[PDB]
């Protein structure tokens, strides 16, 4: 008895960690919250460095493929879903793109 | 530490701890039980083989069996998959062949 | 273990006196038995030490229900 | 009853010492008064906004003007004792940086790695 | 190196009787000269009143190594004895001449056990061993290799091992009669 | 309890009787919970008392087979030491049963 | 209610109520959510961890309890979260009648998952016993295509 | 924890067993006289004349009451220090500690205290199993014995936060078996009749004897090769 | 947090769904059972790990009676997934008084009483009297001069 | 009451309540107590994969093994910072320092000693301070860590002279 | 409280009432359609055998029995049928 309990209880805080605490591995209100509109994003993560870059890629000539500094699109909201989330599949979309037409 | 809980979980399974340091009593000075393992051509009521297999001695529900596990060979097992894939097969066949030459009859 | 050995400690001192009050019943059906089939029986009686003592603690076993019931 | 020692509640010294929140480390034996329960948080906010006052007359946790950080306090490491300024019982606590030996590669090793002049005050230098 | 010691035990009231166990110092280094310097004890550290008042403490107040009024908490007839604890006599305890208690890998993986009559480590974990020793009294018992680690085997003394088995188990769990060790000493 | 508690418990014939035929969540009482316990218990005392008695039984009906002549004392005397019963207090119980027998006649 | 009573309690206790940082910054960091964990109501009158010891013979020589087969197959089996499973006598189980209860019920309260039982669909696909609401099986797309081409209909 | 019965060294082993075989009811009253008898001869040799007297010849009473024993308490050294070295030295040949002294001024608590006392110089239930163990023939006959006990049961209890006070009280206002609550008391021997518990062991027993007697007639054997037979022609 | 979830109760059947909780014995509210294994398990598996007369023997249906709760309907067969209130029901209905009148239960005397008062026996040795509720329940219960008549 | 007149919807509560983001970025901020489930989350998936990975057992979580306990340990992470005004081109007996706010004096003087093996240090004086707050060219207030300033003594007068 | 006409919704005003239950099976409305209950104009099993499948069905029909002996179940049981199963001739309906 005194080996299993030991092993029950070993059992229970692994169980406990794995299934505590509950998320929601995703749910629509992710994507309605971490939404914000350009003038925000620019207002968020904006530096003097795009503009000096324009100014010395102006006066150079050399090419810059990646931007400079790092976009963050959700303004600090993309830290707020859990890690493990990911968007569902959605089977029979109600949409045309699926066809592929180049003709209309 | 994959490696590491694969031993030690390993080392568990043995059950060699113990917090009295000393080494554990032995297995086979505790395992005072018995199994039989009976091949049947076919199913069998759990309480059909208990009071069949029961001891006539023993005055208590049990009769001296602990209890009594029915299960399949995992070849059987995998042979009664394939036979209802097979039947599954057949019966779509049937149905498809009666459904085409009906119209040809 | 430190939860699980007082546990069984308990019954283990359990299991002694209940073989201790087995040894006191066996002892009191003893007496009864013998008592009951020396008065009945004949020719059948206890050592002289053993009658004294009878006589003795019978005195004693009335002497206290004398203290009680007054 | 709490859990926090009682001289973490109010300090064993004349003065007042040892008093407030004091963050312990998780492998530490030693527990501290920092605690974030629904029902702990009320007096461990008060003792960040206002601050616990001394029969003495001295304000002793947040005097004033600048609210700590209960977080970012340096593990517990021991408890105050009267006879000397300070009591160490965790010694485990206070980290020791320690340096590698050195090898024959070890001091031929660089912070970068190879890939295959006069100052100029500049407004913005790319990389 | 020596590889022979002896202990005296006792039963109660009864006379103090003579065991002997030869050791495989070239197996395991670690074990063997550990259970010697126990079994050894020099404890001859003696202070002057000005000395053990500066101390404050007299150094046998520690428990001290050796093997010396130890007793045999485990007694399974059948399996094994196993006793040597110097903490306490209820064998909850271990404790080493390096340490708390130390570890030899190496050495446990090679230890095996196949002989009736052998003496190894008893250990709660296959790395942390200690002052407590096990003679085996059994067959053979492969469930222990890996685990614990054998040093040394009772050369002389099979019949005081046999007649220590036998005793009464108290209720609580130890021998009823308490089987002490008396004197334990090394033979060169 | 209510009124209808009362005829039930009537009905069923007993306290304990109706406690052990209700389970779980039919009894919804916490005082019902614990006077169950306490009857569990003590009907497991009632239990190893019985098993007392009938190993006391037997224990008598072996050794009287060895004092039923009680011829010799110093045999009686043997074959009580023989199991190690105790002899004064056995008087004593002697002497109790004599008492007991006088004041019943 | 427990946002309410957090900010009842913050403003006695370090609130002065005026127009101070301090209070400003109060007045938004109350309004977060803290750990909800569901504590099953603990038993000291019966502890079930110690009812493994009881209703078991022992052996008068070693003088310890005896593994007993048929008692360790009958028992019952009650959960706890420190102990996860407890066996116990299944005479005694029916004081922790409450326990099974609880454990059976989705550790959150309704009132979070109550969106599942307000919609015909959930409703069908979902199980709602003794509170529990955990999903029923559900068969892929691929599967009740592939059932019912094989099935010719 | 382990008890060791203890006796103080003042006595010999003889006076020992003399004390011991007093029942501590018993040897109360013994005491109570005692001390009755000392605390008289004190009172007579100081003048003061406890006992009562009618004012018509100022007669003596027979001897002192009980209850105004139990009422007198002492609190001059010169009296409690004499019936201390009278009674606990002379009678009982007990020595006070001097933290003791403190609280042996009431006559009540010298009771309690050489009760106490003796009832630590009294052997041991672990004593008693040493001194008489049990026999092979007795353990034999325990394990031929189909039926055997079942323990553990204690555990079952109702394990409940209790101050003494509160059980006192509890005691007092009857309240032990009100609200669900009971008391659990260890019974050797149990009143048999109209236990139903009993009723059914007995059936059960009886039941038990009845198969074992079947089975060493070879009747059950029989009846199951006769269930054997069934099922192979079936 | 549940780390252990309960297997749903007396599921003892290898191909059908368990009866109910509620009918089982635990919580109502629902009108049928399930459990994830025998969800889980595939067709094919369950047909291999049964045969013809145990699946005629799990589908023996006892409608519209239950076999766990003798005596009452289903849950299931009833519109609510409650049990019924007509079979057992309080003692008082609505705008009734209780005009109940003193009941005699019947006892099964242990011993020969005899009544000093009015001078006469109250019940012979193993004999079934018809007593007042409230005397056998205070007087003759505690003495154990009788037991309940069952 | 017209209750068949509305729809079902939950209409939101008035007054509204603000977001539990800290918007100020001040003297006084405040670390707020309040332990959300998001954090145990992200501290549960940073340390051992959660929840592709088994969590290793309680022995190695709570031992010195578990991996940010290792790292912290076999790899520290201290940003220490010399300030060039206290110690350019003047011979001063008090050069600062810079440190996170999780160090304390015995850290800075072990660190120090080990790594620089700067071991004469007679007193180190500490003193927090907010991290350095500051708007850009759109307006948006970005605050920088925080850091510790330490004032460390020593012996004897050092200096680092700026070749002019 | 008695909660005399007490407007308590969640859509309403966040607040329940504490005597009911948090989950229901069938709504009030549907508890009313006694059409759907009870076995009133409506078919009640929706499996048709062969004939040989009815005489296969027949046979397991233990001998002694009788439609009188199978009463009309009562007005508040569900009118349902399970096909041919075991014990098939006990279900009313079926
Ligand atoms: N009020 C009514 O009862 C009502 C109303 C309209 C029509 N009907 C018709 O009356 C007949 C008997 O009604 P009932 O209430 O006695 O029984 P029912 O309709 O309730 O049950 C008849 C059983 O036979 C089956 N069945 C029905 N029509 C069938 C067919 N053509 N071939 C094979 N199996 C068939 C049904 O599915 C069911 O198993 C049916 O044809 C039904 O459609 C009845």
């Amino acid at each position: 008895p005194v080996y299993c309990e030991a092993l029950r209880r070993e059992r229970a805080r692994e169980e406990t960690l794995m299934k505590w605490p509950h998320v929601p591995e995703w749910k629509y209100e992710y994507s309605t919250y971490t939404r914000k509109h350009l003038a925000d994003i620019v207002q968020y993560n904006y530096t003097n460095v795009v503009d000096y870059v324009d100014r010395e890629v102006l006066l150079t000539g050399k090419s810059v493929w990646e931007c400079p500094i790092h976009i963050d699109h959700t303004c600090g909201g993309s830290k707020t879903v859990p890690p493990h989330a990911k968007k569902p599949v959605r089977y029979m979309d109600a949409g045309i793109a699926n066809v592929g037409v180049t003709d209309i | 530490t994959a490696r590491a809980v694969e031993i030690f979980k390993e080392r568990l399974k043995r059950g060699i701890y113990r917090y009295p340091p000393g080494p554990p009593p032995p297995p086979g000075a505790h395992d005072k039980t018995s199994v039989v393992k009976v091949e049947l051509s076919c199913y069998v009521e759990e309480e059909r083989l208990r009071e069949l297999f029961g001891r006539y001695d023993v005055f208590e529900p049990h009769k001296g069996i602990v209890r009594v596990e029915l299960k399949l060979p995992d070849e059987v097992l995998k042979q009664k998959e394939e036979a209802e894939q097979l039947w599954t097969q057949y019966m779509a066949e049937c149905s498809d062949v009666k459904a085409y030459h009906q119209w040809s009859t | 273990y430190e939860f699980h050995e007082p546990l069984r400690r308990k019954n283990a001192e359990d299991m002694r006196q209940f073989q201790t009050d087995v040894i006191d019943m066996a002892c009191a059906m003893l007496g009864e038995r013998l008592l009951d089939t020396v008065n009945a029986s004949d020719t059948s009686s206890f050592p002289a030490e053993w009658q004294e003592a009878i006589a003795m603690h019978v005195e004693e076993i009335e002497a206290e229900m004398e203290e009680v019931a007054a | 009853k709490n859990s926090w020692p009682e001289w973490m509640d109010n300090g064993a010294d004349g003065t007042g010492y040892g008093i407030g929140l004091h963050r312990t480390h998780p492998l530490s034996r030693l527990r501290g008064n920092l605690k974030r329960s629904p029902s702990h948080v009320p007096r461990v906010l008060g003792m960040m906004i206002q601050g616990v006052w001394h029969k003495s007359g001295v304000k002793l946790y947040f005097r004033g003007g600048k609210p700590p950080n209960p977080s970012v306090h340096p593990y517990l490491t021991g408890e105050p004792c009267p006879l000397y300024g300070w009591k160490v019982t965790d010694e485990s606590v206070i980290r020791q940086f320690n340096m590698p030996s050195i090898d024959g590669t070890n001091f031929r090793y660089k912070p970068y790695v190879a890939l295959q002049k006069p100052l100029a005050k500049r407004l913005f230098f790319w990389r | 190196i020596s590889e022979r010691a002896f202990m005296d035990i006792a039963i109660g009231t009864k006379a103090p009787r003579r065991i002997v166990f030869k050791l495989f110092p070239r197996k395991c280094p670690s074990a063997v000269k550990n259970f010697i310097e126990l079994c050894s004890g020099n404890v001859s550290t003696d202070t002057y009143e000005s000395g053990n008042r500066d101390k404050l403490i007299s150094e046998s107040a520690l428990p001290q190594l050796t093997y010396k009024n130890s007793t045999f908490h485990r007694v399974e007839k059948g399996y094994l004895i196993q006793g040597g604890d110097i903490v306490t006599g209820r064998g909850t305890e271990q404790l080493s001449i390096y340490g708390g208690t130390f570890s030899a890998p190496e050495e446990v993986r090679a230890s095996v056990f196949d002989k009736p009559g052998l003496v190894g480590t008893a250990s709660s974990s296959p790395n942390a061993h200690g002052s407590q020793f096990f003679i085996l009294t059994a067959k053979e018992a492969n469930h222990l290799n890996g685990t614990c680690i054998c040093f040394g085997q009772v050369a002389d003394g099979l019949d005081v091992v046999q007649e220590i088995e036998q005793v009464p188990i108290d209720p609580s769990g130890f021998p009823s009669l308490k089987v002490s060790i008396v004197d334990c000493g090394v033979l060169e | 309890m209510v009124e209808a508690a009362m005829f039930e418990v009537e009905k069923d014939g007993g306290f304990d009787n109706f406690i052990l035929k209700r389970s779980g969540p039919e009894l919804r009482s916490t005082y019902g919970e614990r006077i169950r316990r306490h009857i569990l218990v003590r009907q497991k005392e009632i239990q190893k008392n019985f098993v007392l008695q009938k190993q006391a039984q037997m224990l008598v009906e072996s050794m009287e087979k060895e004092i039923l002549p009680m011829e010799d004392g110093k045999k009686v005397e043997e074959v009580l030491e023989k199991y190690g019963i105790d002899k004064e207090q056995l008087l004593r119980d002697i002497a109790r049963a004599a008492v007991a027998k006088k004041q019943q006649l | 209610m427990f946002r309410v009573t957090g900010l009842q309690l913050k403003n006695p206790v370090v609130f002065k109520q005026g127009q101070g940082m301090f209070s400003h910054q109060l007045k938004r960091l109350l309004q977060k959510k803290s750990i909800h964990r569901y504590n099953w109501d603990p038993l000291p009158m019966y502890d079930p961890r110690k009812l493994v010891h009881a209703s078991r013979h022992m052996d008068v020589e070693t003088w310890r309890e005896v593994p007993d087969p048929h008692w360790d197959e009958r028992s019952y089996l009650v959960p706890d979260q420190m102990f996860y499973n407890i066996p116990v006598p299944p005479e005694y189980k029916d004081a922790y009648w409450w326990r099974e209860l609880q454990a059976r019920r989705v550790q959150c309260p309704v009132e979070w998952v109550s969106h599942r039982m307000y919609n015909k669909g959930d409703r069908q696909r979902y199980d709602f016993q003794d509170l529990a609401f955990r999903k029923k099986f559900e068969f892929s797309y691929e599967e009740v295509v592939k059932n019912a081409k094989d099935m010719r209909s | 924890q382990e008890r060791r019965s203890h006796r103080p060294p003042a006595w010999d082993d003889e006076f020992a067993k003399v004390v011991l075989n007093m029942n501590d009811a018993e040897i109360r009253e013994y005491l109570m006289s005692k001390l009755t008898d000392v605390i008289f001869l004190e009172t007579q040799r100081d003048g003061y004349e406890l006992r009562r007297l009618d004012f018509e010849g100022k007669p003596l009473t027979s001897l002192p009451e009980p209850r105004i024993i139990e009422n007198f308490v002492l609190e001059e050294e010169t009296i409690r220090e004499r019936v201390i070295y009278q009674v606990v030295e002379g009678v009982f040949r007990l020595s006070p500690t001097s933290a003791d002294r403190r609280e042996l001024r009431s006559v009540a608590n010298i009771i309690d205290y050489v009760l106490t006392h003796v009832r630590a110089a009294r052997p041991t239930d672990r004593e008693r199993r040493q001194e008489r163990p049990i026999t092979s023939a007795a353990l034999a006959v325990m394990q031929k014995c189909p039926i055997q006990p079942q323990l553990g049961f204690v555990h079952a209890l109702p394990h409940d936060t209790r101050d003494a006070l509160l059980q006192e009280w509890e005691r007092m206002h009857h309240l032990d078996w009100q609200f669900g609550k009971a008391v659990y008391t260890p019974r050797s021997k149990e009143n048999v009749r109209g236990n139903l518990t009993w009723l059914r062991e007995d059936r059960h027993y009886d039941q038990r004897m009845k198969f074992m007697q079947e089975v060493e007639s070879g009747e059950a054997r029989a009846k199951h090769m006769k269930l054997i037979a069934e099922a192979a022609g079936n | 947090v549940a780390p252990w979830v309960p297997p749903p109760r007396h599921d003892i059947k290898v191909t059908m769904p368990p009866p109910p909780g509620g009918e089982v014995g635990g919580r109502f509210g629902v009108s049928q059972g399930y459990s994830d294994r025998l969800a889980r398990t595939p067709y094919w598996k369950r047909m291999a790990l049964s045969t013809y007369k145990l699946r005629m023997m799990e589908n023996a249906t006892r409608y519209p009676m239950s076999e766990h709760r003798p005596g009452e309907y289903d849950i299931r067969y009833l519109p609510t997934p409650y049990p019924c209130t007509i079979r057992n029901r309080p003692l008082l209905e609505v705008g009734e008084p209780r005009q109940i009148p003193s009941i005699r239960i019947p006892v099964i005397f242990l011993v020969n009483l005899f009544d000093e008062a009015k001078g006469c026996w109250f019940g012979r040795r193993y004999e079934t009297v018809y007593v007042e509720r409230q005397f056998m329940r205070e007087e003759l219960m505690p003495q154990r001069y009788a037991i309940y008549a069952t | 009451w017209r209750t068949w007149e509305y729809q079902h919807t939950r209409p939101d509560p008035r007054p509204f309540p603000d977001p539990p983001v800290n918007d100020y970025f001040g003297r006084s901020r405040i670390w707020n107590p309040i332990a959300c489930k998001l954090g145990y989350v992200r501290k549960k998936a940073d340390e051992w994969g959660w929840p592709n990975k088994p969590p290793p057992p309680t022995g190695l979580r709570y031992s010195q093994e578990f991996f940010p306990f290792f790292f912290e340990r076999y790899f520290p992470d201290a940003e220490v910072r010399l300030l060039l005004d206290s110690v350019l081109n003047n011979e001063t007996k008090r050069p600062v320092f810079q440190i996170p706010c999780s160090m304390s004096k015995v850290e800075l003087v072990n660190y120090l000693k080990n790594i620089y093996g700067i071991d004469n240090v007679v007193r180190v004086e500490v003193r927090n301070r907010r991290g350095r707050r500051y708007k850009n060219e759109v307006g948006e207030i970005k605050m920088m860590d925080d850091y510790k300033v330490a004032v460390v003594e020593l012996d004897t007068p050092v200096s680092v002279e700026l070749k002019q | 409280p008695m909660m005399l006409n007490i407007q308590n919704m969640m859509w309403w005003n966040g607040k329940r009432n504490l005597y009911r239950a948090t989950y229901r099976e069938k709504t009030w409305y549907e508890i009313s359609r006694t059409g759907a209950f009870t076995k009133g104009r409506r078919p009640v099993m929706r499996q048709k055998y062969s004939r040989e499948a009815l005489q296969a069905a027949l046979a397991m029909v233990p001998p002694g029995f009788e439609v009188a002996d199978v009463p009309r179940p009562p007005q508040r049981i569900l009118a349902q049928s399970e096909g041919i199963v075991g014990r098939w001739y006990s279900n009313y309906w079926t």
